[PDB]
């Protein structure tokens, strides 16, 4: 689900191609994923906030 | 110690979001079970073999 | 406030190192006098619409 | 001036794309340009801590 284009990258970078790898999929899973643990996480960690 | 309570001091309002955001959601991420990335991760593996078109029918 | 001095409390070593270095890379770049950056992005980005070969000579 | 060898994505994230991109740039570029204003910077922003 979204449009038919894709947005590409042609880059060589050992720390950066890990790094973007890991960022670049939880944000994909994060968006397929619901938020439940990350609001129950966010609030009962909230209470260390005052 | 491992457990070490460091904190980020930054003053920036785009990054301030951006760097909750992106470390939200891989911290939440490895917390939670990965059940769901696990199979989905290993099955797209799996299916780069099979998209040598070995099946007798495949559906999207 | 636009300038809200805002922590992050973390605890990880590798989650500190990786969000630090970024940050650091991202921040400076902001920051200091990135001229270089200006002229590079630039040189890249015409260079581009020469690429059709257009030149006499051609070096690197 | 590295291996000739390079990593290759394709992933479609509005967000994602904008964020990736500068990141990825940050480091390149921090990589092939001088740490001046970093080390500056970093001593300056040490004197506001004890």
């Amino acid at each position: 689900g979204s449009d038919e284009d894709t947005y590409y990258l042609q880059v060589r970078g050992r720390k950066n191609f890990e790094i973007l790898m890991k960022l670049k999929e939880s944000l994909e899973l994060m968006e397929l994923v619901p938020q439940p643990l990350v609001d129950s996480y966010r609030q009962q960690q909230q209470l260390l906030q005052r | 110690s491992d457990d070490e309570l460091l904190y980020l001091p930054v003053r920036g309002r785009e990054t301030y979001e951006m760097l909750l955001e992106i470390k939200e959601s891989l911290e939440l991420m490895q917390y939670l079970p990965q059940h769901t990335i696990e199979t989905y991760r290993q099955q797209q593996q799996q299916q780069h073999q099979h998209l040598l078109q070995k099946q007798t029918s495949i559906q999207s």
